[PDB]
């Protein structure tokens, strides 16, 4: 969700600045005035180098731990096997996955 | 090497260009009066390379108006 | 909520906390009685309060 | 109606009352189980499916982006069933299957003569630090495998589902005979075969 | 400043009632002074008197 | 006799009779007005219309316009007015205005992609009551607020984040405004995953645990 | 109410945090022994007294 | 900085009196530059000692 918002916002910079400039003076705005002000400045039709760099800056580096290969027993925790014995269902999953990917070379 | 453009310019271009450069520099830097360089280079991450249209200071400047 | 009906109490006035100049004026009168070294930069000692 | 271990329907409404803000489906109270307490294991699995069927059908018809907050309490009920299966010594873990519940049971008197409320305490003294992970993993497997199963069930029987919802929309309340009639004349053949196989048995 | 431009009219009433008691504005019956511990609102009151 | 609190129409009719004497501008929609005041009882609308009337008489006019009705409502829901924001530096007004404008902009943008969010009504940075800035939305009918689908909750989360992310994208630097967003957002996000079960945690969205609220009677 | 901060039981027994107990204990023991040894070394040359 | 003192009231610390501006961040704003600067200033004393 935060990446979605930051993507929405780093396109309508001119509209946001026009809105700030307008609001700082009258200290109040009604919805209609805002809607027309925001319509006056549409987003750019194409992506220039500055716009592309801003959109690349609109990314996050929030680490997501159990993403991809880390969806199985260790879950990307390095120390989990020095603290926990391996559960039973995890052994079962390892067994079925191993038989699947080890009979497929024959299948 | 450095800038080349023409050869050695005349005497009228020198004066009219000095006054023109003064005008453009003033009207360009007008809205950034009274703040530090880090605030500026974080307000204009893409570089201060054209005129600003939305200034909201206490004595606000309009588009292209000089000080 | 009974007294806030019209006629009874229909006006409220908000008195805010002072600012630099207001505090300077306040302490310039608490000096009219006591003894004080006259040349005190009241504005600056009011900026820090 | 298509699960052979659940009682037959008796009436289904969509008219909210003053206390229940959604519809209701009501089943015929089976007196045997209610008087003795013989709730088998088969029946508990099917009751799990029934508890998830509502959300399964909502997602089947109205698309995934339209999941609603009408199935909060049915989700709590499915959780109840799934944990009772684990705490009643019905699990499939070898260290748990026919041997233990989850912890220590303590009963307390309720607001009546014969009513008792159960409590289970689980500490480090009965759960070994890597059976907690198995309890979680298996309850989760039960819940989500049950959801997938009931979803495929409703997928195979789309015609009967739409027929039933049209009739319910137009009559605002129906009885069990209409439901069973519609589903037997519009259901999938294999589900009807299974439903016919277990048709006579009293208790399951 | 805001409540100055406001209490001009309550002072107007306190000077001469029938001047605005019929001029359209309602009867000024009661007002509340809101501020914060230490606002010393009594001060303001005296000025109006 | 049991007299309950008025509904939308009840408040609408109390308003109708209360301004029957007065005159109002033809643009304001008082059905929409009474739709945005759930919880008041009878006399509060009288106080609102009288306050709007005295702001009209101080405005040198007599016709009640949208601005005066909004001023009355704001005074009798938020609180008394307070001195404006300072202007000696760029920071305060810039930051609060950026908050308001970012919220309004992404709201108007989401409304035009799925159509679930409401419409913005009135943006203000006049310190009034306890807050310094405000953004009001147009409430829908009660039929809208009996359910909570998935898309609507996603939009609520995005709207929670918009303010801090707008301040950061305008000012160019992180602030403590984010502090007030993530908190709210995080709460909602938990409710999205555990209680309602909309996510993909496990293959379906059904987790082994969830925290159902308790009544406010406790 | 079980314990959820298991961190290591492969060559020791640790729980989340604790990092700060080996340093503490070795410091305490070292300093106490140094003090006792200085006392012994002084009293060892003054037995007649 | 308004005043720098050593062991005021005989307490075994220093003390520096900082005056700020309330018209810049009106009791509510906190940027990142300010926070990093404060961290550096609070560790300066330990580092100098
Ligand atoms: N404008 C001012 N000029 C001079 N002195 C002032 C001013 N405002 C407040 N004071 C001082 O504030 C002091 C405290 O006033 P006080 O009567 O306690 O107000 P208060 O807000 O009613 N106290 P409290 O009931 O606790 O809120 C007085 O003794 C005054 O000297």
């Amino acid at each position: 969700c935060s990446e979605d918002v930051l993507g929405i916002l780093a396109e309508r910079q001119e509209a946001m600045w026009a809105g700030i400039k307008a609001l700082s003076d009258r200290k109040e705005l009604l919805g209609s005035e805002l809607r027309d002000i925001f319509d006056a400045h549409p987003a750019a039709t194409s992506r220039d180098r500055d716009a592309r760099a801003e959109l690349a800056a609109a990314k996050l580096d929030m680490t997501i731990f159990t993403e991809g290969a880390n969806s199985r027993w260790p879950y990307g925790i390095e120390w989990l096997d020095d603290a926990y014995p391996k559960p039973y269902w995890v052994q079962q999953q390892e067994a079925e996955a191993a038989e699947a990917q080890a009979k497929q070379p024959a299948a | 090497p450095a800038w080349r453009g023409p050869g050695e310019v005349g005497d009228e271009d020198k004066a009219v260009g000095c006054l023109l450069g003064a005008a453009v520099g003033n009207v360009l830097a007008a809205p950034y009066q009274g703040d530090r360089h880090f605030e500026v280079i974080r307000l204009r991450r893409n570089g201060v390379t054209d005129f600003w249209k939305y200034d909201i200071g206490a004595q606000p400047v309009q588009y292209g108006q000089y000080t | 909520s009974a007294l806030i009906r019209p006629g009874r109490f229909d006006r409220i006035i908000y008195m805010p906390l002072p600012d630099a100049l207001g505090r300077a004026k306040i302490m310039q009168v608490h000096a009219r009685n006591k003894a004080v070294d006259p040349n005190i930069n009241w504005y600056e000692v009011a900026r820090a309060m | 109606t298509l699960l052979p271990a659940i009682e037959p329907v008796e009436y289904a409404t969509i008219i909210p009352s003053t206390r229940s803000p959604l519809g209701r489906t009501v089943l015929k109270p089976h007196v045997g189980r209610y008087t003795t307490g013989v709730w088998t294991y088969r029946y508990l699995r099917e009751q799990l499916l029934v508890a998830l069927a509502g959300r399964a059908g909502e997602e089947l018809v109205l698309g995934r982006d339209e999941l609603s907050s009408l199935n909060q309490h049915r989700l709590q009920m499915a959780r109840q069933v799934a944990w009772k299966i684990m705490n009643s010594g019905m699990s499939s873990h070898p260290d748990y299957q026919h041997l233990r519940g989850l912890g220590s049971n303590y009963f307390d008197g309720s607001s009546e003569p014969g009513r008792f409320q159960q409590t289970t305490v689980v500490m480090d003294a009965n759960q070994t630090r890597s059976e907690a992970v198995d309890a979680d993993m298996e309850v989760e497997g039960l819940l989500n495998g049950g959801y997938k199963q009931v979803f495929e069930l409703l997928v195979r029987n789309r015609a009967a589902l739409d027929a039933l919802t049209e009739l319910l929309l137009e009559r605002e309340k129906i009885s069990g005979e209409e439901v069973v009639q519609v589903v037997e004349e519009l259901g999938h053949p294999e589900d009807l075969a299974r439903r016919a196989q277990w048709a006579g048995y009293e208790l399951l | 400043d805001e409540v100055k431009k406001e209490i001009n009219e309550i002072i107007e009433y306190l000077r001469n009632p029938a001047l605005l008691r019929s001029r359209g504005v309602a009867r000024i019956g009661g007002v509340l002074l809101a501020g914060a511990p230490g606002t010393g609102k009594t001060l303001l009151a005296k000025a109006i008197a | 006799i049991r007299m309950p609190k008025p509904d939308t129409e009840g408040r609408l009719e109390i308003l109708k009779l209360h301004l029957r004497n007065k005159q109002v501008a033809p643009d304001v929609d008082l059905l929409q007005l009474a739709r945005d005041l759930p919880g008041l009882v009878g006399a509060d609308l009288a106080n609102i219309v009288n306050e709007a009337a005295m702001t009209a008489v101080r405005s040198g006019r007599q016709q009640l316009t949208a601005r005066d009705i909004y001023a009355g409502v704001d005074r009798f829901t938020q609180g008394e007015v307070r001195p404006s924001l300072p202007t000696a530096h760029k920071l305060p007004v810039l930051c609060f205005a950026a908050k308001e404008i970012g919220i309004a902009l992404v709201a108007g943008e989401l409304r035009d992609r799925y159509g679930r969010v409401e419409l913005v009504e009135r943006v203000s940075i006049q310190p009034k009551g306890r807050a310094y800035s405000r953004t009001m939305f147009q409430r829908g009918t009660d039929e809208e607020y009996q359910l909570m689908t998935r898309g609507r909750l996603l939009d609520r989360i995005r709207l929670a984040l918009a303010g801090g992310f707008a301040v950061r994208t305008a000012l160019g630097e992180e602030t403590n405004f984010t502090a007030a967003d993530i908190k709210r957002a995080t709460r909602m996000a938990k409710k999205y995953v555990f209680y309602y079960g909309f996510s993909e945690a496990g293959g379906a969205g059904i987790t082994t645990w969830a925290n159902q609220p308790y009544s406010g009677d406790f | 109410p079980k314990r959820r901060r298991w961190l290591l039981n492969n060559g020791s027994w640790n729980f989340w945090f604790n990092f700060d107990k080996l340093y503490s204990e070795e410091i305490v023991t070292t300093w106490i022994l140094e003090s006792l040894i200085q006392t012994y070394k002084y009293l060892h040359k003054n037995t007649e007294l | 900085i308004a005043r720098v003192s050593v062991c005021p009231l005989n307490v075994l610390t220093g003390f520096t009196l900082f005056v700020e501006d309330e018209d810049k961040n009106v009791n509510a704003i906190l940027t990142r530059s300010e926070l990093e600067g404060r961290m550096v200033v609070h560790l300066a004393g330990r580092c100098a000692e």
